[PDB]
DNA sequence: CATCCGTGAGTC
């Protein structure tokens, strides 16, 4: 997932793990 | 002043061309020459002579050699003339029609001078005619083509 | 030797240009005749002495210019400058 | 032709339709006929179809940079609310289809429509008044489509095979109608080299003389050829009476054919011939199989190998500057050279690695569109980027766009990309201003007479003399001589005159003087010929659009201005130089010239250059 | 409105104009009718030949102007109608100075040559010429490698068989403006045939043929359609 | 225009305006990209026109400090060890320090991998620097971009020129009848939709007590009830269709901050700026020559690219000197067939159909008691009909406009509705249109790939795959490598993998190419949604591999290859295309440049009050301008009569244009032009 | 060099059916199955809703009190409604349902000669206090006919013209087995693939296709 | 040869 914060549809992401801060 | 009026024309045409050559643009020398020709149509007044030509004034070759053709027949001193090269901007401003000049640039300056010199405009040009709504003095506008009578050949006749 | 000229390309302009001094002349040449043909149709209804009508067969709802341009090709007109 | 929307035209011809509505009694007067058109009653769609019959309209696309910016068309009613435009005149309007609009003006007076159909009709304005080259030619899909079939593929199926053993000759067909049925079965490739007997195509001039003795080729006379099926279909368009062309159709090749058709064959032939080419280009651009994939775009094999070589040659330069043996001005000046050399070797790495099947290269090398410098940027690497100053950055973008640029790379490329868009907007404003100055200065210049009659002209260098012998064609030949009319009979060493005076220089008339040996001709110029008002017709010579002598009355002064300003957008001296010349400013360079000819006396000083000239003829 | 059929003419070929087709049926009718005239009409042509003074192909025939190649080609253009499916054989022999044509051919019973004025080969003096021809029947176009064993191996030559009596067909689809709709399709069709059959008849046969195909589908229900 | 359109507008950073600079004063230095802009202001998003570089958008992670400068977040590295502690830095403060790039490899604890890493330094200079000297590092790879910019998948594959347009055009997207989320995302599509405010977010947690198309009621945990009303069919500032629909069903458990109902251009709380279209990269019979676009008629028969556009029409009744304007159903000399769609007042009835020229609000005004024509006096004695003193001043439908009347707003001075001095009754009629997509409508993708619709073929004419499915959109191959925006190509590849679904081969282990691929993407369903964050996400090796993983259709056959291409059948000739064509799915947006607005024409109409020339604009029904540049083209041709006509009888010849209209309708010849009234003005201005 | 009258075989499935046709001319199969494909997708007669009316609604752009969907989404849901009518003239259907719960295509009441083939189709989720009284009009036609045409005829202000997708055909394709073995064994075998909407049978679709085409190709046979 | 004022700086 990318933004697992609100209760959103699951959009899987090619990524290096981004945990600095939410937009 | 070094190589004369004809050489300076050939130099401009090819130096101009050299810029469009480098970037892959192909303009025939012809078109350039048309503009170049318009830059040298005026010669300056070295000595006034008997003529009414103000010294230090750029006057057309046609006018310069026709007034020096009238005064030569009059008996007075002809004005001494030296050829002069003009940038297209001022050559354009120095036009005979104040209508064409004012409708180009520096409109406040054109009118100030023209209203003082009492310059009368013969509406005979492209910019001149378009403004007043006359047919332009070129192409299908010239009387040569404009006044044409078309008639059926004597062979052609109603059935 | 070419393909059949369609619509506004007919009559072929090349053969049109053989019967005239320049492109510019042909315009006034044709147009002033197009004026004559349209006069004839409007005048005839109520006026005698109109310009001579179409020297060729008028196509159905054929434009007056299109009529003139054809009879120029037919050499049926006289040319004066 | 042009597609005019049913909605646009009805309001354009509104009082012309109201006229015929009360003619055919659909309406009882002019007031009610107006109401019919506004309510859009179903009757008027039949009436309007008759009204616009061969009544030309104008298509204007701003900016109007040259006179081909406004062209006439035969209006065609069309469903929808968009204007439909011919794919060829896009070179003239400089119009694409990313949301471009066009103004429409409907001529009323009998003279106006006459002027439109004759002077301004798109099918008459085929050539550029600036160069005489075709503008209404195959351009994008069309060139790639034709370039497809005229290509000769070595081992493709159906190819001609010599006879050997027990099997006879394979690949020889009786007629084009046969070879068509072969590819339909799947035996023949439309790109494979075969042998066919043709009956409706005039053979090459070199072969017509061998097979007929120039007995005059005739529709029905046969002859054998060694081409491909596609090259035959292509020559049926040119069509008959024109010598067969057995080559592959690069844009320059197609540019030659049309430019030849412009000369000899008449206008209505060219207009129809080029039309057939368009229909052929698109159908075959379709089945050309030209497609962009991530696979078709390949990164070079020696990608990291080559870049490691020059980064090693760079680190050597960095350490040579680290010891301060190199100047700071010299450090970057060498760093620029290293990576410029690197980028080149990356491009070479693509060309040979890329198949000629590769649609990215197929499009580039066929003159269709795009540069290989784009292909390099895409598959190889972006290379050097420009500084805000303009100087090339010492740091290089090693990444291609296929691999994905680094975050920092995108930033500095973006900077350059913006300043490019800014300048491209600023030159245009300068270009249009220069244009309007040029127009005003040459407005009283019109063709008023047929001939000045003066013997004055100017010398043109026809060809340079090659050192070993023979000659070399001057690079300025096309632009300085090819349209001129002679002012003096051109004679060789003999007393034999090759070209008379009052003769327009054509293509073969250059070769008659080129082979004869004469390398200098005197020609009538606009400068030399002197008349009262404007200029003469003869001096000016061949109008680049007609291919014939300019008509008396053409405003050659304005056309010249447009012809100079139109392509002014493509400059780096540059455009300021062009202004600096036409405005006769005392230049920046201010290079000195010799006052009197003589022996040069160089006496350089390190603080200052001084030049003395001892006059050749006595003098001081 | 029911569709029309038209004809503009020439001796060997003619153009057919079909309008007005329901929008989108021009192309639906286009390539399907072309591939029928070119492939689905039966005739007769030369399968293989045999020449007396030939043991290999590169050398021309003794006493003949034309090469071995150019004679095969001229023979390909020969139009012939055979009455029996089974392969027949015709002989063409001539000697001395002059020109050999298609009228010199000796044809079997029920086998007709339709262009007896066709040039074939120019013989000179002391020039002997004897040729055996093998005539079969079929459809469309068949390559030469598939006919490499249809003659005695003492100089048997495989020839490209052009069975089909229709030579070349092209088509264009323009749009006709019916009522207010400018969507309707107009089908122009160019058809050139041999000297065997008229184009006007070659289409009716090519037209009848396809009616049979779409019969199979229609047989199931014959539900609905309107003309 | 769309939710993003509004969101972008609030984040603009102009250098224009009072206290700032003028457009002509700004040189070439103000406009270009400055080094300090990193993470603060976007280098991509800026207008194309004469305002370029003077207008920009704020970078995503940036914020404003109490002194009016722009701060930006960086992660704090103690000693080669990344710390989650974050401090916001200003422009000049960062210059004194040294910053590492976001994508630098980091230990699972927090340490760096290589001693020397990529380093950002003052004055836009960059060098390799040992790990002991590293002060800070970037928050995100996508730190430097703006909101609309980060919504461009594979941004780092498109050149800044087209990527610029790719950002600018998204703002021009049109809200469709219903909207789909893109198959290829970037992750930004969620937070953009929420922070737009044009969706409905739940304030406090609870359960949906009741849901209707009108409103949603939420039962909280403490007992209180908040009701969220749905904006239904409202007209935006730009005539687009702001229409909201409830996502949740009745009885769903909803937490705080969750989207319970989204608006236009939104699908399940995500920015839905377009539709997922089945693309084909190829030339096709020239109909897509020079950036034109071919569409499947499926997009017309299924309203896939259909939009709703609402217009507000206004008219008032004032107090005049001859009486007062009154809004009535009685208009002089009009049949009852024209009035048929009005009520008793004079107002059109809601739901009625309106075409151009028809009447919306019937108003008549007392015309001045001037002596009526002696020829019209005579005409009124014969038929004995006395003239009324009321002239028709009705509100008719403007040329081009048409649709269904979807509401009336009337304000009366009588009903105490407070009006400006002089007005009695004011009427507002609202008319919506259901514009399907047609020829000339400008479409675009996110990669600066724009263009108009050249032709929409019937569904059968479309180049189709082996299983019969026709493609939706046919883009031309030629206009791709030139623009350097081959991210549209990568979107097509990943777009196809997302539609078919995939599955990496786990037998014999996890393959080496899909080794960096996170676990959750090793198996994907048909019609799956994925994220490709800018400067992160998919790389070319994984994309190529995924093209091999493509799951077969219902018939058990794979449709595209490892190249990403597939074999098409020409729907016209039937025969298969000779070469494999690149097929996949692309996200295409409907931009707000529609022909229905763009088209315009005029025979005669209104005229200038001073120069007596035609007026200008479609709004005033004015004619085109034949400028100085166009008069040169005429002059060059030598078409004097055409040029004269345009500037005389076609323009400001007061007596000419009237006598031209008469000569035409009578079928005579066009008279000779007179004197341009504008020239008379000049000779008086000089005087 | 062989003559055989062709066949038209069949390998079935409920919704879609493979037709096998052989033996055909070499290189003829493609341009033959395509001529059927283009006939199917465009000119096969079917039936669908043309216009509707709702209680308390005057135009497409509004909401019914108590219902979760708006009329736009409701009309858009009814586009996937599968109907088959035999009445050549227009017929009127009905749907009336009140209170809580869901409404479907099953609650539609088709008169004589009208049949709904997909009753499980969701139309609207009527919450409590929500009432929905509708009135649908069904006609027979072919291809695709836009809603915009109904309105100008004289249709009262109550009616809401809806787009019509008459085409009962779903998805059509083909593949060809051409035996190119060097012999007189060169032929093509056609495999046509036709899937319907459960409005008509795949067979009945190919039958109306042929009946159309036969009547069209019959004009090439008629003499001058 | 270098300053101060006024006038220019693409179209739709
Ligand atoms: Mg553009
Ligand atoms: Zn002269």
């Amino acid at each position: 997932s990318n933004n697992s914060v609100p209760g959103a549809p699951n959009r899987v992401s090619f990524a290096k793990l981004r945990e600095p801060l939410e937009v | 002043r070094v190589q004369g009026p004809r050489e300076v024309q050939i130099h401009l045409v090819r130096e101009v061309q050299e810029v469009y050559r480098a970037q892959g643009v192909s303009i025939h020398d012809k078109h350039i020459e048309v503009i170049v020709r318009q830059m040298l149509r005026r010669v300056t007044i070295i000595d006034s002579g008997s003529t009414e030509f103000l010294p230090g004034s750029l006057i057309d070759r046609a006018e310069f050699e026709a007034e020096n053709r009238r005064v030569v027949a009059e008996g007075g001193e002809p004005a001494a003339g030296r050829p002069v090269l003009m940038g297209i901007t001022k050559a354009s401003l120095a036009t005979d029609s104040w209508l064409s000049a004012a409708s180009f640039q520096e409109t406040t300056r054109v009118l100030t001078d023209a209203a003082i010199n009492c310059r009368s405009d013969k509406l005979n040009g492209l910019k001149e005619n378009v403004i007043i709504g006359k047919l332009i003095p070129a192409g299908t506008g010239i009387n040569r083509y404009r006044n044409i009578a078309v008639q059926p050949t004597e062979e052609a006749r109603a059935a | 030797g070419y393909d059949t000229p369609l619509g506004i390309t007919n009559p072929p302009i090349d053969e049109l240009l053989d019967r005239v001094s320049s492109k510019y002349a042909l315009v006034i040449y044709a147009a002033k005749r197009a004026r004559q043909i349209n006069d004839y149709y409007n005048q005839l209804g109520e006026g005698i002495l109109e310009y001579v009508g179409p020297l060729v067969e008028p196509g159905l709802q054929e434009k007056p210019l299109s009529i003139a341009l054809r009879e120029i090709h037919a050499d049926l007109l006289e040319h004066t400058e | 032709q042009c597609g005019l929307p049913k909605l646009m035209a009805l309001e354009l011809f509104k009082p012309f339709v109201m006229k015929r509505l009360v003619d055919l009694n659909h309406a009882q007067n002019i007031k009610s006929a107006k109401r019919m058109v506004e309510r859009q009653r179903p009757q008027v769609w039949d009436v309007l179809e008759e009204v616009i019959a061969e009544h030309p309209v104008l298509l204007n696309r701003a900016p109007t940079l040259h006179r081909l910016g406004i062209q006439a068309f035969e209006p065609m009613l069309v469903e929808g609310k968009a204007i439909q435009l011919h794919p060829l005149v896009c070179e003239a309007f400089n119009a694409d289809f990313d949301g471009d609009q066009m103004a429409v003006h409907l001529p009323l007076s009998a003279e106006a429509q006459a002027e439109a159909r004759i002077l301004m009709l798109s099918s008459n304005n085929i050539l550029s008044p600036a160069s005489g080259r075709p503008l209404a030619m195959p351009r994008l899909d069309m060139v790639t489509g034709l370039y497809y079939l005229t290509t000769e593929v070595p081992g493709d199926t159906g190819e001609y095979q010599p006879a050997s053993g027990d099997h006879p000759e394979t690949g020889v067909y009786s007629s084009p109608a046969e070879a068509i049925m072969a590819a339909d079965r799947g035996v023949l490739s439309v790109r494979a080299k075969i042998k066919v007997r043709l009956t409706q195509l005039r053979p090459p001039v070199e072969i017509e003389a061998e097979l007929f003795g120039h007995s005059g080729w005739q529709p029905g006379d046969a002859w054998m050829a060694e081409t491909t099926l596609g090259r035959v279909m292509f020559n049926e368009l040119l069509p008959l009476g024109y010598p067969f062309v057995n080559k592959q159709m690069h844009k320059k090749v197609q540019a030659a054919i049309i430019n030849d058709l412009a000369e000899r064959y008449p206008m209505i032939v060219v207009a129809q011939t080029v039309d057939k080419l368009k229909d052929a280009g698109f159908y075959w651009a379709t089945r050309s199989g030209v497609t962009v994939s991530m696979a078709d775009v390949l990164v070079p094999p020696r990608k990291k190998e080559i870049l490691d070589h020059y980064e090693e040659r760079a680190d050597k330069v960095e350490k040579q500057f680290q010891r301060g043996a190199l100047n700071h001005d010299e450090r970057n000046e060498a760093l620029v050279e290293i990576w410029k050399e690197a980028t080149d070797e990356v491009g070479q790495a693509l060309r040979e690695h890329y198949p000629d099947d590769n649609p990215i290269i197929t499009i580039v090398d066929s003159g269709a569109t795009g540069n290989f410098t784009q292909t390099r940027t895409l598959a190889g690497m972006k290379g050097l980027v420009t500084n805000p100053k303009g100087e090339f950055i010492p740091r290089p973008v090693k990444s291609s766009f296929r691999e994905g640029l680094t975050v920092l790379e995108y930033f500095i490329n973006t900077h350059g990309a913006r300043k490019g868009l800014a300048d491209t907007a600023l030159r245009t404003a300068d270009s249009g201003y220069l244009t309007r100055r040029l127009v005003d200065v040459s407005q009283d210049v019109i063709v008023r007479e047929h001939d000045c009659q003066t013997e004055r002209g100017i010398v043109v260098e026809l060809a340079e003399r090659a050192p070993d012998g023979t000659l070399i064609r001057d690079p300025y030949i096309e632009t300085s001589a090819y349209a001129r009319t002679l002012g003096t009979d051109a004679v060789d060493e003999a007393g034999n005159v090759i070209v008379e005076r009052g003769q327009d220089l054509g293509d073969p008339e250059i070769d008659a003087l080129l082979a004869a040996g004469i390398t200098q001709v005197k020609v009538r110029s606009v400068l030399t010929c002197a008349t009262s008002t404007g200029v003469c017709a003869t001096c000016y010579g061949r109008s680049m659009a007609t291919g014939k002598l300019v008509d008396i009355g053409e405003a050659v002064g304005i056309v010249a201005a447009q012809s100079i300003g139109e392509p002014g957008t493509q400059l780096t001296g540059g455009l300021p130089r062009v202004q600096e010349l036409f405005e006769a400013r005392v230049p920046r360079g201010k290079a000195p010239i010799a006052d009197v000819t003589g022996r040069v006396r160089l006496e350089d000083g390190e603080r200052f250059y001084k030049i003395t000239i001892v006059p050749d003829d006595g003098g001081e | 409105r029911p569709t029309l059929s038209e004809d503009v003419l020439t001796d060997n070929r003619s153009q057919f104009v079909i309008e007005p087709l329901e929008p989108g049926f021009g192309y639906t009718l286009g390539n399907s009718l072309r591939r029928t005239l070119l492939s689905s009409i039966p005739g007769a042509a030369v399968t293989s030949i045999r020449i007396d003074g030939v043991l290999h192909e590169f050398t021309t025939v003794p006493g003949v102007k034309e090469d071995v190649t150019e004679i095969i080609l001229n023979l390909k253009s020969l139009v012939v109608s055979s009455e029996e499916d089974e392969p027949v054989t015709m002989y063409l022999r001539k000697q001395g100075p002059g020109e050999v044509t298609a009228g010199d051919i000796v044809p079997p019973a029920g086998v007709t040559v339709h262009n007896p004025g066709m040039h074939i080969a120019t013989l000179n003096d002391k020039g002997k010429l004897e040729v055996e021809l093998v005539v079969e029947r079929g459809r469309g176009y068949v390559p030469a490698v598939q006919n490499r064993a249809s003659g005695a191996e003492i100089g048997r030559i495989p020839v490209d068989s052009i069975y089909s009596p229709v030579l070349k067909v092209t088509y264009k689809v323009d749009a006709t403006r019916v009522e207010q709709r400018t969507d309707f399709d107009k089908l122009i069709l160019d058809v050139e045939t041999k000297n065997s059959i008229s184009p006007r008849d070659a289409l009716a046969s090519a037209g009848k043929t396809l009616v049979e195909l779409f019969g199979l589908a229609r047989e199931l229900n014959v539900e609905a359609e309107g003309i | 225009n769309n939710p993003l359109s509004g969101l972008t507008h609030k984040r603009r950073l102009s250098a224009l305006g009072p206290g700032g600079l003028s457009r002509e004063r700004a040189g070439l230095e103000v406009r270009d990209v400055h080094p300090s802009h990193y993470g603060r202001m976007c280098p991509i998003e800026t207008p194309e026109g004469p305002n370029i570089g003077l207008i920009g958008s704020l970078s995503v992670y940036a914020r404003v400090n109490p002194f009016g400068f722009i701060e930006t977040p960086y992660r704090k590295v103690v000693d080669g060890v990344v710390s989650d502690e974050i401090v916001y830095l200003t422009a000049d403060e960062e210059d004194r320090h040294v910053v590492a790039q976001a994508n630098s490899p980091i230990d699972a604890d927090g340490r760096f991998v290589e001693p020397r890493v990529l380093v950002r330094r003052k004055a836009g200079e960059v060098e390799y620097v040992p790990s002991s000297e590293v002060d800070y590092m970037d928050v995100s790879p996508r730190q430097m971009v703006s909101v609309a910019t980060a919504m461009i998948p594979f941004l780092e594959h498109d050149d800044a020129n087209r990527a610029l347009m790719g950002a600018n055009m998204q703002r021009q997207a049109v809200p469709l009848v219903r909207s789909e989320a893109p198959l290829v995302g970037t992750g930004m599509e969620l937070r953009a939709a929420i922070d737009a405010g044009d969706v409905v977010v739940a304030e406090e947690s609870g359960v949906i007590e009741e849901v209707s198309a009108d409103y949603i009621t939420v039962m909280h945990d403490n007992g209180t009830r908040r009701t969220y009303r749905m904006r239904k069919f409202a007209r935006s500032n730009h005539g687009t269709c702001a229409n909201q629909c409830p996502i949740v069903d009745a009885g769903d458990r909803v937490e705080a901050g969750q989207v319970i109902a989204d608006g236009p251009c939104t699908d399940d709380g995500e920015m839905a700026l377009g539709k997922n279209l089945l693309v084909a990269i190829m030339p096709w019979e020239g109909h897509n020559y020079e950036d034109a676009i071919i569409l499947s008629n499926r997009l017309v028969e299924e309203d896939v690219l259909t939009s709703i556009h609402i217009e507000e029409h206004e008219i008032d009744a004032r107090d005049t000197k001859l009486g007062a304007e009154e809004i009535t159903r009685d208009i002089p000399n009009i049949s009852d067939e024209v009035l048929a769609d009005l009520d008793e007042r004079g107002i059109v009835r809601i739901g009625a159909e309106v075409r151009d020229g028809d009447i919306l609000v019937g108003k008549v005004t007392p015309k001045g008691e001037t002596e009526l024509t002696p020829e019209e006096r005579l005409l009124r004695a014969i038929f004995g009909e006395k003239a009324r003193e009321v002239r028709d001043t009705s509100l008719k439908v403007p040329h081009g406009e048409s649709g269904k009347v979807i509401g009336i707003r009337v304000f009366s001075r009588e009903d105490e509705d407070e009006l400006p001095a002089g007005v009695n009754e004011l009427v507002r009629v609202y008319v919506a249109q259901k514009r399907k997509i047609s020829d000339g409508d400008k479409l675009a993708g996110r990669h600066g790939n724009k263009g108009v619709i050249g032709k929409i073929l019937p569904v059968e004419d479309m180049p189709f795959l082996a299983d019969g499915t026709p493609v939706d959109i046919i883009l031309n191959t030629h206009g791709v490598p030139r623009r350097m925006n081959i991210g549209q190509i990568l979107e097509t590849h990943l777009g196809w993998c997302a539609h078919s679904g995939w599955k990496v081969d786990a037998a014999k282990g996890v393959p080496d190419w899909a080794a960096r691929l996170p676990d959750e993407l090793l198996e994907a369903q048909p019609n799956a949604i994925v994220s490709t964050p800018v400067f992160d996400g998919a790389q070319e090796a994984e994309l190529q591999g995924l093209l091999s993983c493509t799951l077969p259709n219902r018939d058990g056959d794979v449709l595209v290859d490892a190249d990403g291409k597939a074999m098409l059948f020409d729907g016209r000739s039937g025969e298969p295309f000779p070469y494999p064509v690149t097929v996949g799915y692309m996200y295409i947006m409907k931009l707000h440049h529609l022909v229905d607005d763009k088209i315009h024409a005029r025979s005669t109409g209104p005229y200038s009050m001073i120069t007596q020339q035609p007026l200008g604009g479609k709004a005033q029904f004015g004619g085109q301008r034949f400028g100085e540049m166009e008069c040169w083209a005429m002059q060059a041709y030598g078409a004097a009569y055409t040029l004269q006509e345009l500037l005389t009888i076609k323009s400001d010849d007061t007596v000419g244009r009237v006598k031209v209209y008469e000569a035409i309708v009578k079928g005579e010849n066009i008279p000779e032009p007179g004197i341009p009234e504008s020239f008379k003005v000049l000779l008086k201005e000089l005087q």
